[PDB]
C-alpha cells in the first residue's frame, strides 16, 4: 500500500525511469520538471486523454492500470527522459501506443512532460 | 558566384533526408540534407513542431507536414503541409489541414503520397483516427477518410496510381482507392492477417511492387498481396531457427525493415534476450532474409540502428541510430558497410533517399 | 483512483528562487527561463521565451517579465516583438505588450532589459541597427517612448537612488543620463565628461552597481567609476586591478556579466584569467578576484570554475556564478567567498542568472 | 582549413560557419538569405603578414545550422562600438531574423 503513493517515496526513486509505475513512459517525468507524479508543473495543462499502461508493482505483487496523461502548453522540460515500453503497442491499438503526442487534443499541443496516474487494478 | 539564391551543390542522386525531431527542443525540428557518397551536409529545411517530411515522387519538391501556433505555446493552431523546392530548399506553398494531423514519431507511414504523385496521404488523430487526402495540384485538403477509424498508417500500392492500405485493429488491412478528385471511390477490407493480442506486427512494411511483408513482436512474418482486386493475407512464418529461438532473438526498432525488390531480400533489425517491452531496442544485428526461401542469408552487426531505408537502383541500405547514418552496399546477400555519417541529427528516427 | 491536476504554484518560497536564462543557442527559437531553488538545486519550473528571450523579475517580486520575437511562421511571416508579463508563482502568461520590431537580439547581458528603480517602467535596448532605448509603461501595458537621444550608445544602467533615471554607455567614452517624467517620456538628460578611452582602454558594459555610483572594468584590467550622487555624473579612473606580481602573468578580466558589487562592504567581484591578450575578453574565469573599491586593493582570490557570468544578492550575502551550464552558489559574507554547492545542468547555453528579489 | 575556427579569416566569428552548412565561406546555404548589414573584424593574414577587414554577413531565415560553432573575439568590442560587436544577431534587420550561419568575406586591407 505504501508503494501505491509516490508522494511518500524517496524523490530519487520516483524520478527514476525504473520506478514501477513508469513502465510505458515515453517522455520527461513531470516529477523532475517542477511537478509531481500526479500534478503538472506550474503553467502546464493536463491532457484529458492519454495512453494507458499495465505495470507490475513488485512491492505488492499486483498489476495496475496506469494512465500516462501529459502536461502540455510549455516547451520540452528536457529532464528525466524515459523510453520504457512494457505492454506498449502500435497505433492500431491507439490508446496503448506511446509514439504519439498525448497533448494532441489540448488547447496548446506543445509537449512539456508526462505523469503516471494510478487508475486501479488491472 | 552570387551570395544567395544557390541550389544544392550535389546532384539529386546523391541526396538523403534525415528528419531530425530534435525531441529535446521539439519546436525546432528540421530536415537535414546530406550527400551519402561523402557525408557532406548540403542544407536543411525547418519544420517547426514535430515535422514530417517526404520527397515528391518526381524528385522536384520536398513536402513537409507540421504544426504552428500564433505564439508557439499559445494562440491559434495551424496544421499545414508545405511544398518546398527540392533544389533551392525554399518555401513555395502552404496547404491548410484540419487541426488533427498526427503528432508523433516519424514512421514512414504517417506521411506518404500516391504512386501517381497526385495526392498526399497523411494520418490524422483527434484522437479518433482518419486519413487525410491532399490534392497537390489544387493545394487543397479534399477528403477525410473516416472509414479508416480504428486503423493506423498509410501503405501506398506501387502497382496502382491512387490506392493505399492501412492496418486496422481487427488484424486486417483496409484498402482505399481514390477517384480522380481524391474522394474515396471504393474500398475493401481483407481477412485477418495477424492476431492483434497474440502476435502484433510492427507497422513498417517491407514493400514490394504488389506485395508487402510485416514482422511481428515475436519474430514472425506476415504478408499482404495486392496484385488482385482484393488483398490476400498470410503468415506467420518465423524469422528464427532453433538456436535463434533459444537466445530469444526478436525484432526491434522503428522503421525497422526493408526490401530489396530485385532479390527478394528482407532486412530486419534484431536483438537477443527479447521479452515484453524490448520492441524498440536498438539493433544488435541486421538480419537479411530471403523471403522466397524463408531462410536467413546473412547477419551483421547492427551498430545500434533503429531505422533504415533502401534504394533499389543503387542497391543501398541506410541505417540510423538516432544521430549517425550508416551506408551499406546490399548488392550481395551479405551487406558491406561503406561509411558512417557522424552527427547527422540529434534525434532522428527516419532517413530517406531522394528518388531517382 | 488518482486524477492529474494543474493550476499549481511554484513549490518553493520566492526567497529560494533563481532564474537561469537558457538561450539554447543551438536551437535559439526555443530559448527559455529555468527556475531553480538555489538552496538545494531543485528544478521548479520554466517559462518559454521563443527566439532569443530575455528575462527579468518585477522589482516587487510578483511578476516575471520576458522579451522575445515571434513570427507568424517562425522562419517567415510577420514579426512581433513583445514584452510578456507572467505570474511569478503560477508561471502563467498574463499579458503581451507590443514593441516596435527592433528589440535587441543578442546575448543576455543584464543591461539590455531592465527597469527603473521604482518598477514603473521597463527599459530595453533597441537596434534597427541604429540604437535607441525603448520605454514600456508597466501600469498602462504600453510602449510609450523611444529614446533616440541614446543613438550611438549601448545598454541600460538604472540609478538605484532615483525612481526613473538610468544611464547608458556611449561611443564617445562617456555616459548619457536619462531622467524620465511620470509619463515615461524624457524629462531631462545630461552627458558626462569622457570616462574611458574607447580605443585605448575599452570597458566591459557590465556595471558593478552601488546605490549612487557604478564601477566598470576594462579589457586591460583597469577600473573606472561613474558617481551619480548628484544630477551630473562625475567620472573617474583608471585604477588598476593588478599589483606587480599580477602583471607578470598578464592577468585581465574576462566574461559576460562578469562583475558584481556587494554594496554593504564595497567589495567588487570580477572574473579574471591569466595570459591576457587581444581576443581573450570573453574567456572563462581562472579566478574570481574580490576588490575593496575604497582601498583600491584586492582582498581575496579564489578559483573561478570556468565561470562567465555572475549575480549578487545583497540581503543574503550571496554570489551565483555560471559557466554556461552549471550554477555555483557562494557565501560572500566574508572577504573570501565560500562555495556552498553547484547545480549541474541548469542550462544548455546560459550567460545570465538572477535572484528573485526579497 | 576553412571549416576550422582557427582559419585566419574567422577571427571575429560568433556563430556557425556557413561552409559547414551547405554554403561556402562567401555564400549562403540554399534557402538562407544574406544580411545587408554586419559586424566587421580585423584579422591577421599569416601568409603575407598583413591585416584585413573581414565582413561577417550572416545568412538568415532558417533555424540554427548547428555545425562548426566558433566564438573568436580578435579585436571585437562591445555594443558602444556597434559594428565591431559580435554578441548581437546581425540578421536583426532581415525580413526574417532567425540566425542560420555566418560568412567571412574579405573586404580589403
Ligand atoms: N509520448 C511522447 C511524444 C511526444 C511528442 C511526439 Cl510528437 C511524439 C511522442
Ligand atoms: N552573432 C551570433 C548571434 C546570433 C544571434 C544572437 Cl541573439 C546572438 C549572437
Amino acid at each position: 500500500h505504501i508503494s501505491l503513493n509516490p508522494d511518500l517515496a524517496n524523490e530519487d526513486e520516483v524520478n527514476s525511469c525504473d520506478y514501477w509505475r513508469h513502465c510505458a513512459v515515453d517522455g520527461f517525468l513531470c516529477s523532475c520538471c517542477g511537478g509531481t507524479t500526479t500534478t503538472c508543473p506550474p503553467g502546464s495543462t493536463p491532457s484529458p486523454i492519454s495512453w494507458i499502461g499495465t505495470c507490475h508493482n513488485p512491492h505488492d505483487g499486483k498489476d495496475y492500470l496506469i494512465s500516462y496523461h501529459d502536461c502540455c502548453g510549455k516547451t520540452a522540460c528536457g529532464r528525466c527522459q524515459c523510453n520504457t515500453q512494457t505492454r506498449e503497442r502500435p497505433g492500431y491499438e491507439f490508446f496503448l501506443h506511446n509514439d504519439v503526442n498525448w497533448c494532441m487534443a489540448n488547447e496548446n499541443s506543445t509537449f512539456h512532460c508526462t505523469t503516471s496516474v494510478l487508475v486501479g487494478l488491472a | 558566384v552570387l551570395t544567395g539564391g544557390h541550389s544544392v551543390s550535389a546532384p539529386q542522386e546523391n541526396r538523403i533526408y534525415v528528419m531530425d525531431s530534435v525531441f529535446m527542443h521539439l519546436t525546432e525540428s528540421r530536415v537535414h540534407v546530406y550527400d551519402y557518397t561523402n557525408g557532406k551536409f548540403l542544407g536543411m529545411v525547418p519544420t517547426a513542431f514535430n515535422g514530417h517530411v517526404q520527397v515528391s515522387n518526381d524528385g522536384k519538391k520536398i513536402y513537409t507536414m507540421t504544426t504552428y501556433h500564433e505564439r508557439i505555446t499559445r494562440g491559434k493552431r495551424s496544421d499545414v503541409v508545405e511544398v518546398w523546392d527540392a533544389d533551392k530548399l525554399t518555401f513555395e506553398k502552404e496547404i491548410s489541414l484540419p487541426p488533427k494531423r498526427v503528432q508523433g514519431l516519424n514512421y514512414d507511414g504517417l506521411f506518404r503520397q500516391t504512386t501517381d504523385g497526385k495526392f498526399i496521404v497523411l494520418q490524422n488523430a483527434s484522437p479518433a483516427t482518419s486519413i487525410g487526402i491532399v490534392d497537390v495540384a489544387k493545394g487543397d485538403y479534399v477528403e477525410d477518410v473516416t472509414a479508416a477509424a480504428g486503423c493506423w498508417s498509410v501503405i501506398p500500392q506501387p502497382n496502382r496510381p491512387r490506392s493505399f492500405m492501412t492496418i486496422c485493429g481487427d488484424g486486417g488491412l483496409l484498402t482505399i482507392n481514390l477517384g480522380e478528385d481524391g474522394k474515396v471511390a471504393s474500398q475493401s477490407r481483407s481477412k485477418q492477417m495477424f492476431s492483434v493480442k497474440d502476435d502484433p506486427i510492427f507497422i513498417a512494411p517491407a514493400l514490394d511492387k504488389d506485395k508487402a511483408h510485416f514482422v511481428s513482436y515475436y519474430g514472425n512474418v506476415y504478408s499482404a498481396d495486392f496484385s488482385g482486386d482484393e488483398v490476400k493475407v498470410d503468415g506467420p512464418w518465423s524469422l528464427l531457427n532453433d538456436e535463434d529461438k533459444a537466445k530469444n532473438w526478436v525484432p526491434g526498432g522503428y522503421n525497422l525493415v526493408g526490401l530489396h525488390r530485385a532479390s527478394g531480400r528482407m532486412y530486419v533489425f534484431m536483438h537477443p534476450d527479447g521479452k515484453e517491452g524490448t520492441h524498440k531496442f536498438p539493433a544488435a544485428e541486421i538480419w537479411v532474409m530471403d523471403t522466397k526461401t524463408k531462410q536467413r542469408v546473412a547477419r551483421i552487426p547492427g551498430r545500434d540502428a533503429l531505422s533504415m531505408t533502401i534504394d533499389q537502383q543503387r542497391n543501398l541500405m541506410l541505417t540510423l541510430d538516432g544521430g549517425n547514418v550508416n551506408v551499406y552496399d546490399i548488392s550481395q546477400p551479405e551487406p558491406k558497410l561503406l561509411r558512417t555519417i557522424e552527427g547527422a541529427a540529434e534525434a532522428s528516427l527516419q532517413v530517406q533517399f531522394h528518388p531517382v
